């Protein structure tokens, strides 16, 4: 009714839904892939994919399991999911595969059919998801040697030079309980979950903590990966944004939240009430665009994403958007702030009230264990609430207007400009 | 030029198009002030105020 949180060595947390038809158990490891290093890079992605390779998910497939897996950059999950109950066959599954089986997965046939696996993988996804691809390099260069920057999925480089000496390198000493939560999701007691894992014994490396790095950070810097034979044109573009538990976590996703997200396709995308809009459309400008507030525990990137089929006038695009930010310090309307708390809060829903359960565990996982709690809706609304339009113009004032920016992209970005016009339009001429 | 005592007046922006007239109106009067005296007294005894001095008629 306010979710569980509960610890007798295994922090065992959960969340009840009446309404679901199924439920979901599974751990998150309170450590992703900015725990790794250059050369070790996308090793928590080789560990997802071999626990869902054929083998071990042909096991809970007549069991009647499904297994859901994924890596971010501060944490890092392993979840399974089946009828609420079965919750016992989840249990007992997860505890074969995390403590009891260890070279069953790691067979050297196994692990030398995932690992040319995660290898078509990554090669498909810096070949032909640029938006992403895009996305992933900004980080790369906005937070440049430092924990950030390394792709979740890791690089083709150091994915061929990993064998299973080093899936474990990481594991016993990232993979222990002092780093890890489990999560009930869906239709699910917690005196159901909490009762059949105090009914298990063992302790796997008890008292030892995963290891530390130096704490990231962030530089103005770009990325450019120019291919003149890619129909369209990919940008992102960012600033030192806000961490997670930040005291303007919510003040920054309201401003994202103004700005929002285009579609130039969609007639509805057309007609949002964005200023920006009135003069993207004139000339088309592009073919879309979205912001974003991306927290980290360390560090963050507020900015934004294009692509455009309209390479002669990028360099417009760039400028009446990060002309637009500007207001946000120096002359932003009230109006536009309520349609922005407005419509965060519908967006903040539709993430957190999806009726799915194994993204309410990610959610519950992760930021239970980096504060603790999970924060509930109403409180969320609360904050998103009190904001006044000088929240938006103290927050903008420092964290938006003269300072560094983070460019990265692909396509025909010849058109887009350079670092001196880019990073000086984060401001505008004053008496 | 230091990080403290510059950020102290404009913390974390430039100079103001009016600020920089302002100071180039103050400027202006402080140097034309220096350097005409340095250059008056450069060139002491030489000037006709120095003689205008000693000279009688
Ligand atoms: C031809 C005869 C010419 C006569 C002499 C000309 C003198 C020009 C003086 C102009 C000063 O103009 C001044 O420029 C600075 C940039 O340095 C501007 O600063 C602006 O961009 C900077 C970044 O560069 C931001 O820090 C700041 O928030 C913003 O206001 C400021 O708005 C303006 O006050």
């Amino acid at each position: 009714a306010e979710v569980t949180q509960l610890s007798n060595g295994i922090v065992v947390a959960t969340e009840h839904n009446p309404s679901a038809h199924t439920a979901s158990v599974g751990v998150v490891f309170g450590s992703g892939a900015a725990n790794e290093n250059p050369y070790n890079n996308g090793v928590s992605n080789l560990w997802k994919n071999i626990f869902l390779s054929k083998e071990n998910s042909a096991v809970a497939a007549k069991e009647g399991l499904a297994l859901s897996s994924n890596i971010s950059r501060d944490f890092q999950s392993y979840i399974v999911s089946s009828l609420p109950g079965s919750t016992d066959k989840s249990l007992d599954f997860l505890n074969q595969s995390f403590i009891q089986q260890k070279a069953n997965l790691l067979s050297s046939s196994n692990f030398e059919a995932t690992k040319k696996s995660v290898l078509k993988q990554v090669q498909d996804f810096e070949d032909n998801d640029h938006p992403n691809r895009v996305l992933e390099h900004l980080h790369s260069t906005a937070f440049q040697n430092t924990p950030l920057s390394l792709p979740t999925r890791g690089t083709l480089e150091s994915l061929e030079n990993l064998v299973v000496a080093d899936l474990e390198s990481f594991a016993n000493n990232h993979f222990l309980n002092s780093n890890a939560v489990v999560v009930g999701t869906g239709n699910i007691k917690h005196e159901d979950l909490v009762n059949s894992i105090e009914s298990k014994n063992l302790s796997l490396q008890t008292g030892t903590k995963p290891v530390l790095k130096k704490k990231a950070a962030f530089l103005g810097s770009e990325v450019r990966l120019r291919d003149d034979t890619l129909p369209k044109a990919w940008i992102s573009l960012a600033v030192e944004g806000e961490p997670v538990n930040s005291p303007n976590y919510f003040v920054a996703k309201l401003a994202a939240q103004i700005f929002g997200s285009y579609n130039a396709f969609e007639p509805a995308s057309r007609l949002q009430g964005i200023k920006l809009l009135d003069n993207i459309q004139e000339y088309q400008l592009c073919d879309n665009f979205n912001h974003f507030s991306l927290s980290y525990k360390d560090s963050g990137l507020w900015g934004f994403s294009t692509a455009t089929r309209n390479v002669t006038m990028i360099d417009d695009l760039i400028h009446f958007t990060l002309k637009q930010w500007n207001r946000l310090t120096i002359s932003v309307t009230d109006t536009e702030v309520e349609r922005a708390k407005s419509l965060l809060k519908l967006q903040l829903g539709q993430l957190y009230e999806s009726g799915n359960p194994v993204n309410d565990a990610n959610l519950l996982g992760a930021e239970v264990l980096i504060k603790g709690s999970k924060l509930s809706l109403g409180e969320a609304f609360k904050k998103i609430d009190a904001i006044t339009v000088k929240d938006v113009k103290a927050w903008a004032g420092k964290r938006l207007w003269d300072q560094d920016i983070a460019i990265a992209g692909t396509g025909q970005i010849e058109g887009l400009l350079d670092y001196m016009r880019i990073r000086s339009d984060m401001s505008m001429m004053r008496w | 030029s230091f990080s403290s005592l510059y950020k102290t007046f404009f913390k974390r922006n430039a100079v103001f198009v009016g600020t920089i007239f302002a100071g180039a109106f103050v400027f202006q009067t402080v140097f034309d002030t220096a350097i005409t005296s340095w250059y008056e007294n450069h060139n002491k005894g030489k000037l006709w105020k120095d003689v205008k001095a000693r000279i009688a008629a």
